[PDB]
């Protein structure tokens, strides 16, 4: 025996060590076969629209229009308010403000009471 | 294994084609045909034209520009040692305490 | 570079060459277009090696489903002609 | 100051009597005599202002702005001239118009004497900009593009008209001389918290700040050509120009009512950056780098130091012109692909290789390389909120790394790689679109020699 | 990476991918080619043991078992050939691959040089106009009902015919175009 | 008038007229490299006359010749420092040039862009230059940004390759987290001494606070490719080899060391940073050298060695020894760039191949790279009287001879040993063994310009530490006194790194085989440092970059509150209000109640 492999979201697990692969089964094949057989036909769709003299533009692929479409104008309209959706955009949108906000405010209150008091020693500084 | 019959068949025509276009590829002796129209020496020139050409410009630009204005080029007011003499004023700079000399 | 402009005589001759110090054939045999199966009676394990060799050979791999589907030096010869872009 | 208004009016005259054939000949040569014309004004002094008459004046910050006005008209025209050809004579004539109606108004806006006038001109530039947007645009979604575009304005601009109104009827004048001198302190109070707000809301829209942001990448996707430049080049820094002038009366209240707006643009600079890693479209990624920027410059005017306020004319100007050259080199690209995506056509420095030059000086411009213009405002904003608070460097130092990547993500995703195959429809460039890169490029580093041209008033 | 896929890989292509990465990693571990020789026959030797078995379980059990041990100790730094997908020449000459279809973007004054390959160029579109149409029928006869199922492409069997979806497998730029 | 400053200045000048040159006939001829190499060569035997003067004299000099904008009390101009180390480093590195150029003459034979290629190397020549020369901190900025720019540009060369363009936006992404912290420093010296000049700097900061100079240190760490940032470095030669000879090795990344070493004033003033310092360079050096004892690419070997030589130069600057970092710096550069030379002559003659597997007996098979490679590789090492024993040997000392760190100490001994451990790993496994090469024989070197460009800095290899050491003034106590045990400390260890990783290997002729450990995958997969962050980080900010930015708040809840809240407002006001039936009995019963409800409310 030797040390086993554990995969993980960013190391995925190999191909040849997939306990899937040796599990064959006649309904594996079949399936498969048709996954093989949808590529074929959209290759040969898109060499029979490739290869020809006359085309001479850009070839549209739907694939892409329906990625671009999905990522920014199909959001919204499937958005469902939902307490994940209200906390993840509460958080992410109002905390890292209120944040930044307490730690400049903090440091701006030290600076102007150390210079009210006088122990900042501003020489030199003339330009703001 | 190994190839179909087909797939023989197919790979010997491809191949036949792709050799033909490669050797269509290949220039005649004539093909760039181009069109003629106009309307030590190597490093006397160059030296002068790279070296001598800027070196004027430069020399002349901060000669009667740069140094014409205050504090544009500072020095380093080289150093001093015991017994040299400065030829603006003459005087000499006191040699040192005579410390013992041994090995 | 400075790589003379090989051809199809050089990669026969050393494909040729590479095959005939393979001792597991015997050199007055083996063919141009001798089979690998059953011409020469030799593994796939055999193949593969050749393969190998071939590869050591020439500096360049060739992918497997490709390399698994050659039997006869004939037909190696015009595949790696055809990767090289060999005019004759 | 009518030496360039009347000009640009006879402009019209001459577009509308011009052959059929010769309107983009006689408006290109003569919007360049114009920004010729233009040049005078910069010759500024270290006193008050260039005080023409009782309704116009000129300022080193309105000076670079008008000089950059009259520059953009010469190359949207030339950016219009490609897909306006197969149109009839009245509507280019009709699209030559709108633009010279734009660049008038610009041009009263900058110099405005009155803050009642200048807020006149500040929304009549909003029609022909809608105008533009709603008529010349592909998309079917130009018309909720303009909507957003029209409201976010009105609905930011309409307390700003009753907040004046006030100030007048309190003060007495909305001269900006009158108020300069007479500037009084505005007491704490809720009354004049609601004033500042009503008098900062309407140019932070525009800018926008980044809760408001919203319309802009919409309006900048479905806009044409030209509609893109001038609003990325010149509308996005009216904002900056208003509240530049109207901050002078909100002190000593903007200390503690600035913070919202601070902390919105620190951190919504850093998401604008950050939304440009993540993008499929290069208009949408243009629109926010402009966003970023925007931000920026928003934080520099609320600290409103010196050095704050010669940081954000340089960036602003900077920022227009690089923006401008941005969306041309895009546009560039979809009047080939017709996609205006930029993982479809791939691999340009290949087969178009000045293009490519192009491209490398634009987003090498967009980064804030030195010792460019955009680096002197990037820089002295930088070092202008150091001094307000050791803190925001961080934010800062973020900003700068992020933006850097996704420039080069633009140049690497079309520029570099393997050519898409099946795209056979590229043709060489024009002549006309190098000219119009040249020409958006050769300002920049002709300013760069005299920084101090766009430095503005307090240099 | 000429030839088309299949829908699935065999027990014997299995074993020997197996044995190609395993003798290629056990070169890259031994650098010096006596050592190599004497461990890649050890490990042939090992390898044919189990050839006759025929037990499918077992064959199973078999190379599955043993891809654990190669991913254990396959030299995390193999040897790569410059060219291979992963060599340090990989992609070096894919930004001087200029398509041919530029040529047809030429200025006249460009194009007056070199006339002889432009005539050449000419009789080849003459070749792909009439051919792409004869292709055409030809790929629509002969193509299964309901789609493909394999992505091959079937040869010519005319006289006069040429293989289908020729154009842009012949014309390619090349491997070194500059 | 002192022909000092006309000279110094005409150098930097007619470095740049073949860049103006670059838009004339000369740039479309096969004659644009010679051109350019031979205007490098002339401006550096024309800036070894300033050079002279200095050792003459000591001649110092200040030329601030063009004003640039000034803002209020502060003013900018174009301000040259030609201080003992910018007439020190720019004979050194215009050498290098001529060299690294009239290799590439031959390396580049066959690359269709050659000119623009020359062209680039120029340019980055040009800004370095710059960079040294820098009196005020925007310009040495300038300097800083142009080298890096001209970096990407040149590591992604190939632009069809994806992994170059990779590359090059890596050494971007950390360049530019070691800009954070230049901008911190200039913000805080702006801020604080009212100016960007180096003379009112020095003169207003007698005891320089920490900011600033953890600013230094973090713009130091990015551009030498420090432990925090340092996988860019070996990332970058993906890039030609006369750009990793030029840029990467000699010139280029000693941009942090030198910023390091023009503010020593400041540094020798504080004690924290110099600790700082002191710390990063020696793990630094370890984690090179420990990553470089195991590698098989030669190229990457020789940038890890080179990360290890920074880090002891940082190591240096720590202990308060800005001049001996210097003269490191010099003497790296000889050495270094030649021992580039030697790699990239054996991976041209063995068509492109970079892997030690597949090179064999080339001893005899080519010998003049061999000795150069052998002498390059002593050098390194540090032989007594060599180039490299002058400014090494002192390194040593001067670390062993301070109040420094023991764990510090430790480990700049332990890289000293790793690194003649990789040096014998490199002869071994390139020069000794039996030929493992494709059975085509292509090798040759019966070539002018490989033979020249190499025995040059050879000469310079062997000579130049012994005439720059006793040509330069003394500018440093010196340790005479020292114990016996203790002054062979150093070539104690070389030689016993030598001997043990010469026994490691003359192991792998045995007919034994075995799995390897985790310390071996622990240095061959770089620490798996490489790894995690460049696949932790990214993804965790580019999901987020589309999740949370774009899709959640842009997309979504920003849209939701202003607009569409407002949209559906309206709406449904607008429905109930125009939902009127039209019956005048409902609309006159409203009538009757606002009538009455007005009568009871308004008086
Ligand atoms: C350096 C001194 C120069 C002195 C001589 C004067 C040079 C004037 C150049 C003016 C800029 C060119 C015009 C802009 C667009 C390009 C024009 C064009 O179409 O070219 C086609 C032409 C022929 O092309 P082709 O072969 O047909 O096409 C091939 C393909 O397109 C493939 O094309 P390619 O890949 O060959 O691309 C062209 C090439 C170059 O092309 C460009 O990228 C042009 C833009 C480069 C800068 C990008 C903006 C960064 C901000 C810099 C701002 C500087 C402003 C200074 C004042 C400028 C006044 C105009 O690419 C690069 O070299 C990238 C350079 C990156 C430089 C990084 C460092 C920048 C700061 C350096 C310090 C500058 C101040 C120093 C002050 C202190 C010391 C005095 O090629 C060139 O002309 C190249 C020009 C040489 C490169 C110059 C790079 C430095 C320029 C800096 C600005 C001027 C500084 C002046 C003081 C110097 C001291
Ligand atoms: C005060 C008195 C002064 C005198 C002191 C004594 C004088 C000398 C005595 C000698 C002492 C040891 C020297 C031999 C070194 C070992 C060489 C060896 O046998 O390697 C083969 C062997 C495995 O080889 P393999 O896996 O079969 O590789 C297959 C082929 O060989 C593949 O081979 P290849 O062809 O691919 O490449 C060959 C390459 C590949 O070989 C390697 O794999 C290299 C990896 C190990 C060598 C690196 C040693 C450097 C140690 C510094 C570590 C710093 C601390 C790190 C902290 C880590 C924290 C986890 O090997 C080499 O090229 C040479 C290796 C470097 C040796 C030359 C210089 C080393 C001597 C200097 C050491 C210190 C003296 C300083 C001098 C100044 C006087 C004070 O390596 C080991 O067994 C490792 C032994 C020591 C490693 C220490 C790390 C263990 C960490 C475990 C956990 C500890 C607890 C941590 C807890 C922390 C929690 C917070
Ligand atoms: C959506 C995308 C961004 C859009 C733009 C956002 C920016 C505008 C937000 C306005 C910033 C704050 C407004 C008022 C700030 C006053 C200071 C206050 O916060 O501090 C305390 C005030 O205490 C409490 O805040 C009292 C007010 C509480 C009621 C306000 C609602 C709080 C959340 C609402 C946010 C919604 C904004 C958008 C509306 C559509 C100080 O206590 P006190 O000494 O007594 O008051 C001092 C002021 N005096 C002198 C005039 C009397
Ligand atoms: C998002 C923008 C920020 C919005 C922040 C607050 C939003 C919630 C407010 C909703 C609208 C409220 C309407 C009523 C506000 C009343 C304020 C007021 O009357 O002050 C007027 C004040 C004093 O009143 P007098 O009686 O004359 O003084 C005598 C005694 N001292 O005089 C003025 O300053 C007049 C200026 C007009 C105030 C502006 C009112 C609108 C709100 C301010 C603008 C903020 C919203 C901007 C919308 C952003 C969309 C882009
Ligand atoms: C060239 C062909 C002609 C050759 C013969 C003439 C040789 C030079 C003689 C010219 C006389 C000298 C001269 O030029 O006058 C000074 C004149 C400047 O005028 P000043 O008053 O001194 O300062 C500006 C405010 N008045 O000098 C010049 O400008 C010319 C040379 C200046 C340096 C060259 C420019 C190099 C740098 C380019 C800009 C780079 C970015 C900015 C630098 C960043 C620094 C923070
Ligand atoms: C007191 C009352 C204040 C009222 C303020 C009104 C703000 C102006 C927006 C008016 C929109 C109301 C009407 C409406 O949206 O209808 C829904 C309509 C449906 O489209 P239709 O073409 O009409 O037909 C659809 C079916 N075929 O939805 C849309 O298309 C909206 C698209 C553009 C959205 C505009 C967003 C404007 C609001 C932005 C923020 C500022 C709002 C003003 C007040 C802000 C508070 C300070
Ligand atoms: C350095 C890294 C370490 C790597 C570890 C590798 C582990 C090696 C040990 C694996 C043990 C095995 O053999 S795996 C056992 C798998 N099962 C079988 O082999 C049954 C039938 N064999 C076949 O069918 C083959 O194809 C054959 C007949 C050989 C040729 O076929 P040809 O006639 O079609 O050429």
């Amino acid at each position: 025996s030797f040390p086993k492999y554990k995969p993980s979201r960013l190391a995925t697990l190999p191909a040849t060590l997939d306990p899937a692969e040796y599990d064959i089964s006649p309904e594996t094949r079949k399936a498969q076969a048709e996954r093989l057989a949808i590529r074929s036909r959209l290759k040969r769709e898109y060499l029979l629209q490739y290869n020809d003299p006359n085309r001479l533009g850009v070839i549209e692929d739907p694939a892409l229009i329906r990625w671009t479409y999905a990522r920014s104008a199909n959001i919204y309209p499937n958005f469902r308010p939902t307490p994940k959706t209200s906390l993840l955009g509460a958080l992410f949108g109002i905390g890292p403000l209120f944040f930044w906000y307490y730690v400049f405010k903090t440091d701006r209150d030290k600076k102007e009471k150390l210079i009210q008091e006088g122990k900042l020693d501003q020489t030199f500084n003339i330009s703001y | 294994s190994g190839y179909t019959p087909d797939e023989k068949l197919r790979l010997q025509q491809l191949r036949e084609l792709r050799r033909r276009w490669l050797k269509d590829q290949e220039l005649s002796p004539r093909e760039p045909v181009l069109p003629p129209r106009r309307v030590t020496y190597r490093h006397s020139i160059f030296a002068v034209t790279h070296v001598l050409i800027p070196v004027w410009i430069i020399h002349y630009y901060l000669k009667y520009h740069v140094t014409a204005k205050p504090y544009t080029v500072v020095e380093r007011k080289p150093r001093i040692f015991p017994g040299d003499t400065i030829l603006e004023t003459g005087e000499v700079i006191p040699l040192m305490k005579e410390f013992p000399d041994q090995h | 570079s400075d790589a003379p402009p090989l051809t199809l005589e050089a990669i026969k001759d050393r494909v040729l060459y590479v095959l005939k110090l393979y001792d597991k054939i015997d050199p007055e045999k083996l063919s141009v277009n001798s089979h690998f199966m059953k011409d020469l009676g030799l593994d796939s394990l055999d193949q593969v090696e050749i393969i190998m060799a071939m590869e050591d050979e020439f500096g360049f791999e060739i992918p497997d489903i490709d390399a698994e589907k050659l039997m006869c030096p004939q037909e190696i010869v015009d595949y790696i002609a055809d990767k090289k872009d060999v005019y004759e | 100051m009518l030496k360039i208004i009347i000009p640009t009016t006879m402009l019209l005259p001459m577009t509308w009597m011009s052959k059929h054939n010769m309107i983009w000949i006689n408006a290109t040569v003569h919007s360049l005599l114009i920004s010729l014309i233009s040049l005078s004004l910069l010759n500024q002094l270290g006193e008050n202002s260039l005080n023409f008459s009782l309704t116009f004046f000129s300022d080193s910050l309105s000076a670079p702005l008008l000089v950059l006005t009259t520059w953009l008209l010469p190359l949207m025209l030339m950016a219009s001239q490609s897909h306006l050809s197969k149109e009839t004579t009245t509507r280019k004539k009709l699209y030559i118009t709108m633009l010279i109606l734009l660049q008038l108004f610009l041009i009263m806006t900058f110099t405005a004497t009155e803050l009642i006038l200048f807020y006149i001109l500040f929304e009549a530039t909003l029609v022909p900009t809608l105008i533009i947007i709603t008529r010349w645009g592909n998309q079917t979604e130009r018309l909720n593009a303009g909507l957003y575009f029209l409201f976010y304005t009105l609905a930011g601009s309409l307390p700003l008209l009753v907040a004046l109104v006030y100030i007048q009827n309190t003060t007495g004048s909305l001269n900006f001389l009158i108020i300069h001198y007479w500037s009084h302190p505005l007491s704490n109070s809720w009354s004049n918290i609601f004033m500042w707000l009503a008098c900062i809301m309407a140019f932070m829209v525009k800018m926008p700040l980044y809760g408001l942001h919203l319309w802009l990448p919409k309006a900048h996707v479905e806009a044409p050509i030209a509609g893109s430049m001038v609003l990325a080049a010149v509308l996005l820094k009216l904002g900056g120009y208003g509240m530049m002038r109207i901050t002078t009366i909100l002190n000593p209240l903007t200390n503690y009512m600035a913070y919202p707006f601070l902390m919105l643009s620190m951190w919504g600079m850093i998401m604008t950056s950050s939304i440009c890693l993540r993008q499929t479209d290069l208009k949408s990624l243009i629109a926010y780098s402009s966003v970023s920027h925007m931000a920026l410059v928003i934080v520099a005017i609320m600290i409103q130091t010196p050095w704050s306020f010669m940081g954000a004319t340089a960036l602003m100007i900077a920022h227009g012109l690089t923006s401008s050259m941005l969306f041309c080199l895009a546009n560039t690209n979809y009047e080939r692909v017709h996609s205006r995506t930029m993982i479809l056509a791939r691999g340009l420095q290949t087969l178009l290789p000045l293009m490519a030059t192009w491209w490398l000086v634009a987003s090498l411009t967009n980064l804030a390389l030195p010792p460019s213009i955009n680096l002197i405002g990037e820089l002295f904003i930088i070092t202008a909120s150091f001094s307000w608070s050791n803190i925001t460097i961080i934010l800062m130092g973020m900003n700068m790394m992020i933006t850097a990547l996704y420039s080069l993500y633009m140049l690497i995703t079309t520029q570099r790689g393997k050519y898409t195959h099946h795209i056979n429809n590229i043709k060489p460039s024009f002549t006309r679109e190098n000219a119009l890169m040249a020409l958006h490029i050769l300002p920049l580093l002709l300013l760069t020699l005299n920084p101090k041209m766009i430095l503005g008033p307090l240099y | 990476a000429f030839s088309a896929p299949a829908a699935y890989l065999t027990h014997q292509q299995k074993v020997l991918r197996l044995y190609k990465r395993a003798l290629r990693h056990l070169e890259s571990w031994c650098v010096h080619r006596d050592k190599y020789r004497y461990f890649a026959c050890l490990m042939r030797a090992r390898f044919d043991e189990h050839k006759n078995e025929k037990d499918m379980v077992k064959a199973t059990q078999l190379l599955r078992q043993a891809e654990e041990e190669f991913w254990y100790g396959q030299h995390p730094q193999p040897y790569i050939f410059p060219e291979s997908p992963g060599g340090t020449s990989y992609e070096r000459y894919e930004c001087y691959k200029v398509p041919e279809w530029c040529l047809d973007d030429w200025h006249p004054s460009e194009k007056a040089m070199y006339p002889d390959y432009f005539a050449k160029r000419e009789q080849w579109k003459r070749l792909r106009r009439e051919s792409w149409e004869r292709e055409v029928k030809q790929l629509q006869e002969e193509t299964p009902p309901g789609g493909p199922r394999t992505e091959a492409l079937p040869p010519a069997r005319k006289e006069g015919d040429l293989p289908p979806l020729w154009w842009h497998i012949v014309t390619r730029p090349r491997e070194r175009p500059m | 008038m002192n022909p000092f400053a006309s000279l110094t200045l005409t150098t930097l000048t007619i470095l740049t007229i073949p860049i103006m040159m670059s838009n004339s006939n000369i740039y479309k001829t096969n004659l644009y490299p010679n051109y350019v190499k031979t205007t490098v060569s002339y401006a550096f035997t024309l800036s070894l006359v300033p050079l002279l003067m200095f050792m003459h004299t000591g001649q110092e000099m200040i030329i601030s010749n063009w004003h640039w904008m000034t803002l209020q009390t502060v003013e900018l101009s174009l301000s040259f420092k030609m201080d003992y180390f910018s007439v020190m480093f720019i004979p050194v590195a215009l050498f290098v040039t001529w060299s690294i150029m009239e290799f590439s003459m031959w390396y580049m034979h066959s690359d269709p862009f050659i000119n623009r290629f020359f062209k680039y190397l120029l340019l980055f020549l040009i800004t370095m230059m710059i960079l040294v020369t820098a009196n005020n901190l925007f310009q040495l900025f300038i300097g800083w940004e142009g080298v890096g720019i001209m970096s990407f540009l040149l590591i992604g060369w190939w632009h069809g390759r994806t992994d170059a363009n990779t590359a090059a936006l890596q050494a971007i992404l950390y360049n530019r987290i070691g800009d954070i912290g230049f901008v911190l420093s200039m913000a805080w010296f702006l801020t604080h001494s009212n100016a960007w000049d180096l003379q009112q700097i020095f003169m207003l900061n007698n005891e320089c606070p920490n900011m600033p100079l953890i600013g230094l240190l973090l713009a130091a760490a990015g551009k030498s490719a420090q432990f925090g940032l340092h996988p860019w470095l070996p990332s970058a030669m993906e890039g030609p080899t006369p750009v990793s000879a030029l840029l990467h090795s000699s010139t280029m990344v000693v941009a942090g060391v030198f910023l390091l070493i023009r503010f020593y004033p400041l540094m020798e003033t504080n004690k924290l940073v110099q600790t700082m310092t002191l710390c990063l360079g020696a793990i630094t050096t370890l984690f090179t050298a420990l990553c470089a004892i195991t590698q098989n690419d030669i190229k990457k070997i020789v940038a890890f060695s080179t990360s290890s030589q920074l880090g002891l130069m940082m190591v240096t600057i720590g202990i308060n020894q800005p001049h001996l970092a210097f003269l490191h710096i010099c003497m790296h550069a000889f050495f270094k760039a030649m021992l580039f030379m030697c790699s990239g002559s054996i991976i041209h003659s063995l068509n492109d191949e970079q892997d030690i597997r597949k090179m064999g007996g080339l001893y005899k098979a080519m010998p003049f790279t061999t000795t150069a490679l052998i002498i390059g590789s002593l050098a390194l090492t540090g032989m007594p009287y060599l180039t490299g024993f002058y400014s090494k040997d002192l390194i040593i000392e001067a670390v062993n001879m301070s109040y420094t760190n023991a764990w510090a100490l430790l480990m700049t001994l332990i890289a000293t040993s790793l690194t003649a451990a990789y040096s014998t790993r490199i002869i071994f496994f390139a020069f000794l063994g039996k030929p493992r090469f494709p059975p085509l024989v292509l090798i040759n070197e019966n070539n002018p310009l490989l033979i020249n460009s190499i025995k040059r800095l050879l000469i310079g290899s062997i000579f130049a530490g012994f005439i720059i050491s006793n040509n330069i003034p003394p500018m440093t106590v010196p340790n005479t006194t020292m114990p016996l045990y203790m002054k062979m400390t150093a070539l104690i260890v070389t030689i016993m790194g030598f001997m043990l990783a010469l026994e490691l290997n003359n192991t792998t002729y045995y007919l034994k085989f075995k799995y390897p450990s985790q310390t071996y995958k622990f240095s061959n997969m770089l620490g798996y440092y490489p790894s995690i962050m460049h696949r932790l980080p990214t993804y965790h900010n580019l999901s987020m970059s589309q999740k949370s930015a774009s899709s959640l708040l842009d997309l979504i809840w920003l849209e939701t509150i202003l607009p569409k809240t407002t949209s559906f407002i309206q709406m449904k006001m607008s429905i109930m209000v125009s939902n009127q039936k039209g019956l005048i009995k409902l609309y006159f019963l409203s009538f009757l109640i606002t009538i009455m409800i007005s009568m009871t409310l308004f008086n």
